[PDB]
């Protein structure tokens, strides 16, 4: 009935906004301090803010229906009509997208195949390319359920059609900022990550995408707020909070030393305190430990 | 969204030729392409198709070993290559901008005329059409210009250099193993001839023979 | 390796009527396309997937059919619907085009205006009998012209060249000549070119004996 | 302290032997009923048998180090060297593979890229192709830490080397039967799935792979014993059992009706009773519910055809 | 693991030729391939490389527009195509079986000899080497066979048809704008000549002129 | 576009010695390869990645170097280590081979055995002065042969053709002739071919005046 956290080394957890495991762990007083993410968000109560899915596989994947036309004009493009990945149709609501939809400005490179239904079917694959950023060349608007994915300099004259399933594989010109969810209008989003006491730095679990460029590759690092195990643990247990905060302790397990004192707040993040300038990492073999609720304004312990 | 061709001309049996279909006005490095041919008379005929990467290339089963299709994204052009050309393979050659989902060859070029030949070009031996009329009641007169014995197509025949359309007829050519022939017709009232005479303009581009026939009614 | 057949090869009608064109199949297929080639012009996409209209066509046309027999039909004809129509199938194999059919205007008939041109001085010194025989503005295509060589039929050295239906008057024309040296030009002094048409049993003639 | 299950519709879960969510749910007496699976196994006690990894993304993905040589093959076959996905090295032991390693014969088609450590790095990707079934002259041996993967007739001339990561993408000639873990010798494995009572047919969550063949694709059905959320749940909670069974009721969500009663045994599976002849599927929107403990032989409420 | 070539011969300036490098003994549809050339004398030179899918093909910057590389997996062969060949582009042509990670062109074929030419082949005007020795003390005699005025390479010269190696020397050919020349030398003791005479075997394959010189000491 | 330089172009040694061969670079590279072409034979891979041995080489050889200067060295030479050695770089650009150097056996010198052959009856009726001048089995390569045309140097119509170092005796040879018609063959009756070599200041001669 008291809260508990999974005894799992953070180096052994899936990620939230991109399906690949965790590598680093670091605080940062330089980067934008007020992110407004919409994946990997959860109340320690056990509800799901934003568009957070439940599985891991459901991340940055959308199902849809595929249909073409040739008037544009911008190349041989396709028009998808979003539906929820389980199979049930999609009817607009409060969340600004179906479950599990990418939320970072850039230009993906998806891989799309035929939604399987039973053994012995026939499958076909392609490789589209979809823009998400603040570029209103095409009317990009998932809220209504309409996206415009192009076709790459592909092969296979016979394209795909019907019920499909898209899974991301790349990035290009990445930029950590929300896409245009509606065509310029507003949508009910998750609020920012605030507020913070003086001398406050979030804690960020960091992963590594693969950022394509001209005939080469390069890794680029995208963060989140919590690994996916916390999401799929809270969202199931549904504890009952007591006040406002919850103090933790990053505790190595080889010896039993201490590494910092981080406050698991109530709206789904793990604040710290750190007064330096550059970015500083930690090891990734620790194990968290719940200690005790406290008030919000509880003074911190300056790490260095 | 405009194409063009080059390389049309004359070749001998067993020879070889390189047709160049150029393009302009779109992303030529993204669309498939294809070639189709039309022999004078008979219906269309498919040659094959080539994707952008040159990865896969589909030919018709027959006559594969005589055609080599390729392209170049940099110079933004397309090449067709004929080897050991025979006599039966003369036609028009078109390069279409095939489409992705519905195959639908949509945008076609202009036309490449390819003709096998043995003898070299010769100028026409132009002649007038002497009106051999007599005690008849033909008020008007429909007469013209005979252009026989030339090679190869085409010719531009007109009157007063493209400034007269008062019932002019130009009958397409035809060969019998030697050379080309064509006639000319035009209507004229008796009040306009031989008062204001008319000029047969004949234009052979290849040999660049650019001559005229200024006709007069014969006396025999 | 599918072969297609278009039927009928050539057929005409008059504005306001409805015509149909069938392109059959030698084996099961699943789609067809239709192209339109006006003379002296690269073809153009007209109807794809058997039921849809291309970019920039008047909505008169209509595509239907399924299985192994498809057909194209107009509601009302016009003067801008005269050109050869080809059917292609993108089904399974090396693609194939149909034989192609034609569709042209129907106009009430007319009568030829026969002309003659005996060899000119240029043609006389040329060294052969370069005689011709014109016609003009008649209807329909079916017509014969016979050079009545003092009442005989010479089926040798006959070079004919029709035309296509005009747009201002939508009626045909013709022409011909004779490749021959003076070997018979000296024998006689009279020739003919007998024009016979459906217009009547009376052939219109212009016989020169100069 | 009382045991419990996640309140999550099975259609919203990951899988165990191939990273793609669950689609069907069906019982089957016809298929082999004695599978000796390795991936996706767990004691409701809380340990982890077989090679079952912890996350979802650690399924059939091995890290390694690459190095080549040109003597035989030929192929231009590479030569990897297994290490555990976290980064720490790997010494043989009780389990017959590193964490998260495929357990089904056939001919995989992996996709391999350069292990990332920090921003601005340089990456290289490729597409190998290995064999796992009983095939000689290319003796495969993960237990020692040595695999032999060919190279495909495709993009090339700058291969990869260093520290790699091998996510799978396809299959060929699938055949659900354990690979040759050691070169033919024995390895300490997980026990069969059993035992079973007259009237017992295991319950199988079923997802669909992609089976390459001669210039066409075709889905293929593969099973497991439990979705991956169950593993992540048990392995983190560490409850304490009483005897061997734990009878459940697959309750629908809107009405409240019933669809079967399933004896979730202690050794990690969900048996059932069904005396039909063909297969039989069930809807996939319900919810599981703990009800009681019992002994092994608690007679079944057979839900047949 | 054995290769071969064909197409080596004679071409005229501006011509075109199709070298065919065939392979055997391995999966030819899995390995890259390349071509390199060696002019007589100077060191090696890279032409380019072609992958199996024909997807990408890398040429040296210069002389790209004159070479067309391609292959065929079905018939299991490789084709090189020369167009508008000049005079400077005569050499040996080799087809290597390049390797994947370390590039390492490992297995090479045999050799394709390509030579531009104008005049057609002619047989040699063979002559003997008349020993013009005199009041000297040469116990032994080193003499032979002069083979001048032929075209093109190669020739097989020997003695008693490949059954004598008692100090025989064959000096490689050389041209001066007209044709080929070569000499022959062999050591023989005074006890073995003119007692047991020796035969100059000359072999011209292309013209298929297969003649002998049975030499005798001149009397002047 | 990297160009390489091999140095020295030609160099020899005697068995039991250690030799080195350098192949420099015009720009930063990262690897080199080495090939071995015995005359009349397709080359063969010898040393790849600057440090490894091919399939079927004796372990005498040695590859090293780094940066922008690599070199190949033997421990002890032999009679089977005489052939041209090429360096190739698979670094970044259109690949390039080096100029290539040679490495052959060193043997104590010897002296030529000059021969002469005045035109034979065949060569007399041929119509020109087909005179030759042989040598044999000497050392080293550096040598001149001058036709002393009654004591003059004729540098016209001189066609020379060396050989390569044998394997049984590892010493060179030579040959030559003269393309010339009888225009001077009638003028005189004496010729020469003066062989001059490092052996001494005394040139060995065979002067014929027949």
């Amino acid at each position: 009935r008291m809260v508990d956290l999974p005894v799992i080394q953070p180096r052994l957890c899936t990620h939230a906004r991109w399906p690949a495991p965790v590598y680093g762990l670091l605080v940062d007083p330089s980067l934008p301090s007020n992110p407004q993410w919409q994946n990997g968000r959860v109340h320690v109560d056990g509800t799901l803010l934003g568009t957070t899915p439940i599985s891991g596989s459901w991340v940055s994947c959308f199902a849809a229906e595929a249909a073409y036309e040739f008037q544009s004009g911008t190349g041989e493009v396709a028009t998808f009509t979003l539906i929820e990945q389980d199979g049930s149709a999609y009817v607009p609501g409060d969340r600004a997208a179906p479950l599990g939809y990418p939320d970072f400005s850039g230009q993906l490179e998806i891989e799309v195949q035929t939604e399987t239904t039973k053994t012995g079917d026939k499958l076909k694959v392609t490789t589209f390319e979809m823009i998400l950023g603040p570029t209103t060349n095409a009317d990009q608007a998932p809220y209504q359920g309409r996206v415009f994915a192009s076709v790459t300099a592909a092969a296979s004259l016979d394209l795909v059609d019907g019920r499909v399933r898209a899974v991301p594989r790349s990035i290009y010109g990445f930029q950590d900022t929300i896409p245009e969810y509606n065509d310029g209008l507003l949508v009910p989003l998750a609020p920012p990550i605030g507020p913070f006491l003086p001398g406050e730095v979030l804690l960020r679990f960091r992963t590594y995408m693969r950022q394509i460029d001209t005939a080469d590759a390069a890794a680029e690092a995208i963060d989140c707020a919590l690994p996916q195990e916390f999401v799929s643990w809270f969202a199931s247990n549904a504890f009952t909070v007591q006040s406002e905060a919850l103090l933790l302790r990053y505790r190595n397990t080889l010896t039993g030393q201490l590494l910092f004192e981080c406050k698991l707040y109530n709206e789904g993040y793990i604040a710290l305190s750190y007064s330096g300038s550059g970015p500083l990492t930690f090891p990734t073999d620790g194990i968290f430990e719940v200690v005790s609720w406290v008030p919000r304004l509880y003074q911190l312990a300056s790490v260095g | 969204v405009k194409l063009l061709e080059s390389g049309g001309g004359l070749v001998q049996p067993g020879g070889s030729l390189k047709l160049s279909c150029a393009a302009s006005g779109f992303d030529f490095s993204r669309y498939w392409m294809s070639w189709v041919r039309q022999a004078p008379g008979k219906g269309l005929e498919w040659i094959g198709q080539i994707n952008p990467h040159s990865s896969t290339i589909n030919y018709t089963p027959s006559l594969r070993d005589k055609f080599i299709i390729s392209r170049d994204n940099a110079k933004n052009t397309l090449y067709l290559q004929m080897t050991k050309v025979r006599s039966e393979d003369t036609a028009l050659y078109y390069c279409a901008r095939l489409l992705r989902y519905f195959y639908a060859l949509d945008y076609w070029g202009q036309g490449a005329s390819v003709t096998v030949s043995s003898a070299k070009t010769t100028p026409p031996s132009v002649y007038p059409l002497a009106p051999g009329r007599a005690a008849a009641a033909a008020s008007m007169v429909t007469l013209g210009c005979l252009v026989k014995g030339y090679f190869p197509e085409p010719v531009t025949v007109t009157w007063n250099s493209g400034s007269l359309a008062a019932g002019v007829h130009t009958f397409p050519a035809v060969l019998q193993a030697a050379l080309y022939t064509l006639s000319s017709s035009v209507t004229v009232p008796s009040s306009s001839w031989p008062s204001e005479t008319v000029t047969c303009n004949v234009a052979h581009p290849a040999s660049s023979t650019k001559v005229d026939k200024k006709i007069v009614p014969r006396a025999a | 390796q599918i072969v297609l057949t278009q039927s009928p090869a050539i057929m005409s009608a008059s504005p306001g009527e409805k015509v149909t064109i069938t392109c059959s199949a030698s084996s099961s297929v699943s789609y067809m396309h239709w192209f339109q080639q006006k003379p002296g012009t690269s073809p153009k996409l007209w109807i794809y997937s058997t039921s849809n209209l291309a970019s920039g066509v008047p909505a008169r046309f209509s595509g239907s059919g399924s299985g192994t027999s498809y057909s194209l039909t107009i509601s009302r004809m016009e003067a801008e619907d005269a050109a050869t129509y080809y059917c292609q199938q993108r089904s399974s194999y090396p693609f194939t085009f149909g034989g192609g059919t034609k569709l042209e205007i129907k106009r009430a008939d007319a009568a030829p205006t026969v002309s003659i041109f005996p060899p000119s001085s240029e043609q006389l010194t040329s060294g052969g009998a370069s005689v011709v025989c014109f016609l003009n503005n008649f209807y329909p295509k079916d017509i014969n012209v016979k050079w009545k060589i003092d009442g005989s039929e010479r089926q040798n050295g006959v070079l004919n060249s029709w035309t296509d239906q005009d747009s201002k008057d939508s009626t045909y024309s013709m022409s011909s000549t004779l490749t021959l040296t003076k070997d018979e030009y000296e024998r006689h002094n009279s020739y003919t070119c007998e024009a016979t048409h459906k217009t009547s049993t009376s052939p219109i003639v212009k016989s020169f004996n100069r």
